[PDB]
RNA sequence: CCAUAUCCGCAGCAGGUCUCCAAGGUGAACAGCCUCUGGCAUGUUGGAACAAUGUAGGUAAGGGAAGUCGGCAAGCCGGA
RNA sequence: CUGGGUCGGGGUUUCGUACGUAGCAGAGCAGCUCCCUCGCUGCGAUCUAUUGAAAGUCAGCCCUCGACACAAGGGUUUGU
């Protein structure tokens, strides 16, 4: 979903410096992944094989 | 248990949505006659004309957001077609549906 | 040494906003704005801030029939400010001056936006009320 | 961060919501959606309304 | 919770997020927008260049954050802020 | 029979073809909108889903003819 | 993973305070007569109390584990 964030700035020689700004975002959920397996890849002058 | 009987009720609003002024209602009896066909496992379906009229009430465009009913399944007395069973529908009228369950009903 | 913060434009050539001095003017009729090299078929609007070219159409015979600067100061266009607030004015309003940014009557009815008294300071002296 | 009050009700704001206006006698409102802006400016009063805290208060609802 | 609200709140809002349903684990919070639908798949891949620009090196802490409902117009933050403000319903 | 099916139009063709009778309500009124007496089954077929372009209808922040050979079309006013 | 469906209950939210009953609220009114004209048949828009109430709320919103049955069955093809 999204929604929006208020934070304050200080990024210099602006007018919005020392201020407050209203801005929006994005969430993103995220559960730990789990590794099952290896791959390994050679060069060769026709690319990457496997 | 191979006849038998119980009530239920029908949200209507859900089914009959995004259906235009001219084919609201007709389109109820059709769902009703799906209802019954995946509730109990029967391609046959008959339904009273008490219940039609409930529906016809306030036109074509105007139809009720819920209703209650009963089924019955029944084992062709006086009818040979390939099929063995059939349902049957009638109507129950009900000043108010809160709380209702789909109870069972015994006779 | 700032920035202008890019807002919503409403004003596009063919209006008649107010004028809010006291020289005698009436309407301002826009005909072109500074600072616009454009596209094919797109007409070049004005907000607040913005310097353009104006006449006048009702007011005294002094001024009529030329061509003046003009300066914007309401509009009813809604725009964002960068703290979430969006303004709106109740109407459109400007007021004459110079090439160099110095204005030629001396009052102004009405609040200023901050957005242009930031820019152009001698507006903001002349005003009573701001924002 | 302020949070306003609107101004035909009396409901609170927080600051991502709402429009502001300034009508030219040089006064500032703050309005929080379009249902209470077009009350205000087609000159209704409040204390009608039964939704808002002023008739809340005047009925003596609540308490 | 930032450091200055320290309200018991959740990122979750009232009612739910829309059509997704209800966040219970780890999650992350970008800037902006990004492509496709709800309930949708996405990748997350290191940047492949230097990053020198301030508007990148810049950090952040932030001081409030909305948990309005955005199912309509939401006006609450939070249940405990609507029953105080209202009062007692017919759930009596 | 005497006409959106018995007449002429190649045809059960949205065309054309002389007359009589003529209720309740609103309203100045045989205007237009709803109904009773009497008549019908939507006008040479039906079911499912709601892409593009169409035809007939509508609405639009701020500005208001800057559009275009040309305020063409639409919209405003509208009764007492 | 015993699962998912239908109804139900809660969350959110839209509009704005339901029918009925009570009222010594109520511009006035003539009938009644215990002339009482605050006693009544009552005539009567509208107002107040019950009442931030009623009604709707996934059909492409959130959550349940409350009630009901239901889910092992079918059809056609595929070889180093
Ligand atoms: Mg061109
Ligand atoms: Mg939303
Ligand atoms: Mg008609
Ligand atoms: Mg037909
Ligand atoms: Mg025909
Ligand atoms: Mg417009
Ligand atoms: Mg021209
Ligand atoms: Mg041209
Ligand atoms: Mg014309």
């Amino acid at each position: 979903g999204m929604t929006h964030i208020v934070r304050e700035v200080d990024r210099p020689g602006s007018k919005v410096n020392k201020k407050e700004v209203v801005e929006a975002v994005t969430i993103v959920e995220t559960p730990p992944m789990v590794v099952v397996g290896i791959v390994g890849y050679v060069e060769t002058p026709r690319g990457l094989r496997t | 248990n191979e006849v038998v009987t119980r009530e239920y009720t029908i949200n209507i609003h859900k089914r009959i949505h995004g259906v235009g002024f001219k084919k609201r209602a007709p389109r109820a009896l059709k769902e009703i006659r799906k209802f019954a066909m995946k509730e109990m496992g029967t391609p046959d379906v008959r339904i009273d004309t008490r219940l039609n009229k409930a529906v016809w009430a306030k036109g074509i465009r105007n139809v009720p957001y819920r209703i209650r009913v009963r089924l019955s399944r029944k084992r062709n007395e006086d009818e040979d077609s390939p099929n063995k069973l059939y349902t049957l529908v009638t109507y129950v009228p009900v000043t108010t549906f809160k709380n209702l369950q789909t109870v069972n009903v015994d006779e | 040494s700032g920035a202008k913060f890019r807002i919503s434009l409403g004003l596009p050539v063919g209006a008649v906003i107010n004028c809010a001095d006291n020289t005698g003017a009436k309407n301002l009729y826009i005909i072109s704005v500074k600072g616009i090299k454009g596209r094919l078929n797109r007409l070049p609007a004005a907000g607040v801030g913005d310097m353009v070219m104006a006449t006048v159409k009702k007011g005294k015979p002094e001024l009529r029939k030329k061509v003046h600067p003009a300066v914007v100061i309401r509009q009813r266009k809604s725009y964002r400010r960068k703290d979430g607030v969006f303004l709106y004015f109740e109407d459109n309003a400007g007021v004459i001056v110079n090439n160099k940014g110095e204005m030629k009557g001396s009052a102004i009815t009405g609040p200023v936006a901050k957005e242009c008294a930031d820019l152009w300071p001698r507006i903001a002296s002349n005003a009573g009320s701001i924002a | 961060m302020k949070v306003e009050l609107c101004s035909f009700s009396g409901y609170k704001i927080y600051p991502g919501h709402g429009r502001r206006y300034a009508r030219t006698d040089g006064k500032v409102f703050q309005f929080l959606n379009a249902k209470c802006e077009s009350a205000f400016l087609s000159k209704r009063n409040p204390r009608q309304i039964n939704w808002t805290v002023l008739y809340r208060r005047k009925h003596k609802k609540g308490q | 919770s930032t450091d200055y609200d320290l309200s018991d709140k959740s990122i979750n809002p009232l009612g739910g997020f829309v059509h997704y349903g209800e966040v219970t684990n780890d999650f992350v919070m970008l800037k902006g927008c990004v492509v496709g639908t709800k309930k949708r798949v996405l990748t997350l891949r290191k940047s492949l260049l230097v990053q020198t620009k301030r508007r990148a090196l810049e950090k952040i802490d932030l001081k409030f954050i909305d948990t309005t409902s955005k199912f309509g117009h939401g006006r609450f933050q939070t249940v405990e802020e609507k029953k105080a403000f209202m009062g007692p319903l017919k759930k009596d």
